[PDB]
């Protein structure tokens, strides 16, 4: 197979490639925008 | 031994069949699958696929009645989605419990 | 379908585990007298 | 056109797959059960 | 974790278990804690009684009822 | 103009013709919905 | 004023429940079609001398273009048309259960 | 004439389906007591005809009528011509009106009748497996018992007021 | 022109306009620093 | 219904005609709706062994309108069979040169693989223009809703919708525009 | 709004501006802490291409959009509705608001294709005469990103790519 560290960016298994799109940064959203309120 | 794995691709075919059977007879009045059978368990209706089907064929009558239940407890769940829950419970959201 | 909600109302998720429409008996007598009880 | 390079789902040079949405969930709806499960298992 | 799950009785799945909580089972079940789905064991009517075996029921609220009527409430 | 009959057909004089059979069992109470022949015991 | 579906095609379906809430009643009486509604039946469809006698107008069709008459008549495809062999004749089941 | 919470008409503005409104709960509580008296006086008055129910047998539903047949697969430890009553009915309908269970009816409000007329043994069926290139094969015949009821009668009561 | 993926203007005549659905560099005082997107 | 036995079978298996308006809507949702009428799924009585399709009429297929830049993107590709016979053309060159292609093509990619496709398709009848033959007009039944809806251009708008909608902002007075 | 006329007489010129009736922002705002025309109006987030009534005070009488610093917009907004106005042209909408011909111009007649939700200009397109893998396919945008926070009352949101 392949080493641990590669030239190319290695293809994950499928459940870490889920984990990862999982735990995924999620900003935080104001009820209003900013800029519409004075 | 196809006729032996055979008698698992029948029933399979069959809850296909009555699916779209049942499909069919809930856009004539103006509904989808999903809104039919999902609102008769709300109701408390235990009607399975080859009842449903087989009624929407020989008792169309029938199958409209049923087709206006599921609409109308359809309706009280988005009307109960609106409120806070400060307005009651709807007719047809009612559960009769079992002791 | 309905399984969810069945769970949300102390019912099971599937009708055929407990309740009236499985635990009662599925016929009996015309006379009136009692079937015996079902093997399940 | 369109070759994967040898078998599809190993070796060097893959076919991608990609996370459906329902997928996630799937997985969410795990994660909530065994966090539930961290709870009675502290008392 | 093959073995945990024959040692707490845990082969069929989708089949309920009652075990106690206490240290030593609770560590069997750290092991197998994401193959498991854990509630409490609930008594509104109590612990039953000699008279109630043959007439409880295990709810899906996780409720141990020892009256199983079978009849619409008259409430 | 009130509807007492309405049958099928491939022709329209098939259909006039199945519609007054129609007709004619509903008048004579021999329709297909009519309740089923009593063989409980007299009582 | 409110009715879940429309009460013009089918029959007028009227829902309701009892006093314990046990048992769903429907109401479901037919609708019949006006008479306004309606098309009247087409009913309607000399110095002669020899009586016009019945003239048969069996015209000779050759196998090609009869199957074009019948698959445009019946929409369909020119295949169904076509014989088959005496093994399939003879596998056909003449006398098979007949259900009501 | 304009309120905090008014939006211009857009195809966005509002949702694309119906405002719809339902009945007064008050109002609509006198009006379901008016259809279950008419229900019933129609069935005093026997104005009705032949009627279909489902009843829930066997793990299974069955819509029928009367002098039907419906196959089973499996003993019932009943003699041949012995009377029982189907007690789970999940509806019983009409041409003109429907009753519905919540799931189940009420014993004092329908009652369905069957009759056992043949007990016998279903036709062979073949259990063969086999697996490639493993010398894996073998068969196996079973005759399922059968009994066959025969729907002889399904009769309504006034009591639902 | 010249095919570029990095375009870049080489004097102040030279002007960014997006045309046929890419990035071009025109310049009429030295018609050289013409470029592509590539 | 109290019927015979040979005509009630004769009203329940009954072929019906369909009409589709193809004005200013896209060919796939004609399709989908064009597609389940032709196979029969909109019958209770639906089975593939039964030869319950309709037919469907489906007339101004000239004036299909595509979403997004699919007249230039979207390309119709055939293969002669012959050595260099492998032609591609996008859906504005195909329309042109045949008005009812797109539609069709579309509807025959969405009934199911088999032997009975070409059967379904000698079931439909595509026009570019509104004009429909006597015959075909004489054995219609229903006319089915256009899926999209077709919105209004700014000169369509009566004065009072223009006079109900409130203006915005203010210009000012000193702008040439 | 102002106006500029020229008139000759006698191989002379002259010019004068003259102003015109300009129209006055409806009174009673919904929402008078809005900062620009949409948010005053509780429109944000709620109209599309199609909604031309909105569109059409934006834009000249030739098709071209407003400047920012008059109509008071948010650069949020400006770009979005810029953007509606380019797809309002290209399906029709807007039939009154032509490009100027010079004198002594007919256009020619050409393939009237009908479309909407166009986002590039049709002559700046090219075929797809190679769609890819499932896996890499080529797909066909439809729409515009910058009105994929728009207010959804389905269950499935925009798909922008076909
Ligand atoms: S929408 Fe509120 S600032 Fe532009
Ligand atoms: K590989
Ligand atoms: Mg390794
Ligand atoms: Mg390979
Ligand atoms: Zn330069």
């Amino acid at each position: 197979g392949s080493k641990a560290v590669t030239r190319h960016r290695r293809v994950m298994h499928f459940q870490r490639q889920k984990l990862m799109a999982v735990t995924e940064y999620i900003p935080p959203k104001p009820a209003i925008h900013p800029s519409c309120l004075p | 031994v196809k006729c032996t794995k055979a008698r698992y691709l029948k029933k399979k075919n069959m809850r296909t069949l009555w699916i779209n059977r049942i499909t069919a007879a809930s856009q004539e009045h103006g509904l989808k699958y999903p809104a039919l059978i999902g609102n008769l368990v709300k109701c408390q209706v235990e009607l399975n696929r080859k009842v449903l089907a087989d009624l929407a064929i020989y008792e169309p009558k029938t199958f409209k009645s049923l087709a206006a239940l599921a609409s109308r407890r359809r309706h009280e769940g988005f009307a109960a989605a609106l409120g806070d829950g400060k307005e009651p419970e709807g007719i047809f959201s009612r559960v009769v419990q079992y002791h | 379908a309905g399984g969810q909600w069945r769970l949300q109302q102390g019912l099971a998720a599937n009708p055929s585990g407990y309740g009236p429409l499985t635990e009662l008996p599925d016929w009996s007598y015309a006379d009136g007298r009692p079937a015996p009880p079902m093997k399940g | 056109r369109g070759r994967i390079p040898g078998r599809q789902w190993i070796g060097k040079h893959r076919r991608p797959r990609f996370v459906s949405l329902r997928a996630k969930q799937n997985m969410i709806r795990r994660l909530e059960i065994e966090a539930e499960n961290h709870y009675w298992l502290s008392m | 974790e093959k073995d945990i799950i024959k040692m707490l009785g845990l082969e069929k799945a989708h089949t309920p278990q009652v075990h106690k909580n206490i240290p030593s089972v609770n560590a069997k079940l750290k092991v197998v804690k994401h193959l498991i789905r854990i509630k409490p064991l609930k008594l509104p009517q109590g612990l039953p009684a000699e008279e109630n075996m043959s007439n409880t029921c295990l709810k899906s609220t996780g409720e141990l009822v020892v009256q199983w009527h079978l009849k619409p409430v008259e409430q | 103009k009130k509807l007492i009959a309405e049958g099928p057909g491939e022709t329209v004089l098939v259909a006039e013709e199945e519609a007054a059979r129609v007709a004619l069992r509903k008048l004579y109470g021999f329709t297909e919905n009519r309740r089923p022949w009593n063989y409980s015991k007299p009582k | 004023t409110y009715s879940p579906l429309p009460d013009d095609y089918n029959c007028n379906v009227e829902l309701a429940l009892t006093s314990d809430g046990r048992t769903i009643v429907c109401y479901h009486p037919s609708v019949d079609i006006p008479y306004e509604h309606t098309k009247p039946i087409p009913r309607p469809d000399h110095d002669q001398v020899l009586k016009t006698r019945l003239e048969e107008k069996v015209e000779h069709l050759e196998e090609g273009p009869m199957i074009e008459q019948l698959s445009k008549m019946f929409f369909t495809t020119k295949h169904r048309w076509y014989p088959h062999g005496r093994y399939h004749r003879c596998r056909k089941n003449l006398n098979p259960p007949k259900d009501r | 004439s304009y309120l905090p919470g008014y939006v211009p008409k857009t195809s966005l503005s509002s949702p694309p389906w119906p405002e719809v409104v339902l009945p007064d709960p008050v109002e609509e509580t006198r009006h379901h007591a008016e259809v279950v008296k008419k229900v019933n006086e129609m069935i005093v008055t026997g104005q009705y005809g032949r009627l279909f129910a489902v009843v829930h047998f066997a793990s299974r539903q069955w819509k029928v009528t009367s002098e039907d047949l419906i196959l089973i697969g499996n003993e019932l430890d009943l003699a041949c011509g012995e009377r029982i009553r189907l007690e789970k009915v999940l509806l019983v309908g009409a041409d003109n009106f429907t009753l519905l269970g919540k799931p189940l009816l009420g014993k004092d409000l329908v009652r369905v009748e069957a009759t056992v007329i043949e007990k016998t043994e279903s036709w062979p069926r073949i259990i063969m497996r086999f697996r490639k290139r493993k010398n894996f094969k073998k068969k196996r015949i079973v005759t399922t018992p059968q009994t066959v009821l025969r729907i002889n009668s399904i009769e309504i009561a006034p009591c639902l007021l | 022109f010249k095919n570029k993926t990095v375009l870049k203007k080489r004097c102040k005549d030279c002007y960014l306009v997006k045309r046929r659905g890419r990035w071009y560099v025109y310049c009429k005082t030295h018609p050289r620093h013409k470029q592509r997107q590539m | 219904s109290s019927f015979s036995r040979a005509p009630q079978q004769w009203a329940t298996f009954a072929r019906i005609w369909y009409l589709l308006d193809g004005k200013m809507q896209p060919p796939g949702k004609l399709a989908a709706m064009a597609s389940i009428r032709l196979q029969g799924l909109h019958k209770p009585v639906y089975h593939a062994l039964s030869d319950c399709g309709d037919h469907v009429v489906i007339m101004n297929t000239r004036h299909i309108a595509f979403s997004g830049n699919k007249w230039e993107q979207k390309v119709y590709s055939s293969h002669t069979g012959y050595p260099g016979g492998f032609r591609q053309v996008t859906a504005a060159q195909l329309h042109l040169r045949d008005p009812v292609a797109i539609v069709k093509l579309a509807i025959y990619g969405m009934l199911p693989k088999n032997l009975h496709r070409r059967t379904m398709m000698e079931r439909l009848h595509l026009f570019p223009d509104e004009y429909i033959p006597e015959d075909i007009l004489k054995n219609l039944v229903e006319e089915l809703p256009q899926p999209r809806k077709i919105p209004k251009r700014l000169d369509e708008y009566t004065q009072e919708e223009i006079d109900a909608f409130p203006r915005l902002w203010t210009p000012p007075e000193d702008y040439r525009l | 709004f102002r106006e500029v006329v020229e008139t000759q007489e006698g191989k002379t010129t002259i010019i004068e501006g003259r102003i015109t009736a300009t129209p006055k922002e409806s009174p009673n705002p919904p929402n008078p802490s809005g900062q620009c025309p949409i948010c005053r109006w509780n429109l944000k987030h709620k109209y599309n291409y199609d909604d031309v009534l909105l569109l059409s005070q934006f834009i000249r009488p030739h098709g071209g959009m407003l400047p920012r610093k008059i109509t008071g917009l948010c650069q949020e907004e400006h770009r979005k509705i810029e953007e509606c106005v380019k797809m309002a042209h290209r399906a029709g909408l807007l039939p009154n608001h032509r490009p100027r011909l010079p004198e002594g111009v007919v256009p020619k007649s050409k393939p009237q294709l009908n479309r909407y939700l166009t986002r590039w200009a049709p002559g700046s397109v090219k075929p797809i005469y190679k769609k890819g893998p499932r896996w890499n396919r080529v797909r066909m945008p439809v729409g515009s990103p910058l009105l994929r926070d728009n207010v959804c009352y389905s269950r499935t949101p925009w798909k922008l790519y076909h």
